[PDB]
């Protein structure tokens, strides 16, 4: 009787930009699935087709049955049914909010890590006038006694098998 | 629509029944005194049309 007439539709553009396309290809199924229920929502609007009761009253010899049918039609006016799984959506909404907060703070942590890495690259002395010891200090991969030996100590000269 | 078609079907059979009843009753009700009165009226109507000229 209220709430959602066919005019209601969420912003699909922002939602389509948010999803990673084929990584969330179920959205491509979800939109078409919701579109199919819009097709059901296209048919059967709120009011039904009006019926001219006076034409049937005059055409029928005894219009008492038409008056009884009209009275019973006006008496039987059933309203909307009951929402079933709205609480489950509300429960998953709260779970989504917790996952929203968890993903936000983890992304904030990784952003701070990337900012610290860029700060390290900003504070790193340029490779032109850099001594070899400072290259080993800034990049702690290094070489020492308990290290993999090689004729040329390179990144992957050791196993190669 | 069911009540309208039921009314139409009952109206049609009643119209057919009253038509054949009237035809049979008119044909079976022939009297000579009324026949002579209708004959006199036909002659008077013929005479009235002759005057109307």
């Amino acid at each position: 009787a209220s709430k959602r007439i066919a005019r209601s539709s969420i912003d699909w553009a922002k939602m389509a930009e948010s999803v990673p396309e084929s990584q969330k290809a179920m959205y491509n199924q979800f939109k078409a699935k919701s579109d199919g229920y819009i097709r059901k929502a296209l048919s059967y609007p709120e009011q039904p087709s009006p019926i001219n009761w006076e034409h049937y009253r005059k055409s029928l010899t005894n219009p008492a049955m038409v008056d009884a049918f009209k009275k019973q039609y006006e008496a039987l006016k059933v309203p909307y049914p009951e929402d079933k799984v709205s609480s489950q959506i509300d429960a998953q909404e709260a779970e989504a909010k917790k996952e929203i907060t968890k993903f936000i703070q983890e992304s904030r942590g990784r952003i701070e890590n990337y900012k610290a890495e860029l700060g390290k690259l900003g504070q790193m002395i340029p490779f032109e006038h850099m001594t070899l010891e400072d290259f080993f200090e800034a990049f702690p991969e290094k070489v020492l006694n308990p290290d993999p030996p090689s004729p040329n100590v390179k990144k992957k000269p050791f196993k190669n098998n | 629509d069911y009540h309208l078609e039921t009314e139409r079907a009952q109206r049609q059979i009643k119209q057919k029944n009253m038509v054949d009843w009237i035809v049979r009753n008119v044909m079976k009700s022939i009297t000579p005194e009324q026949e002579r009165l209708m004959l006199s009226k036909c002659i008077s109507d013929l005479k009235a049309m002759s005057i109307k000229a």
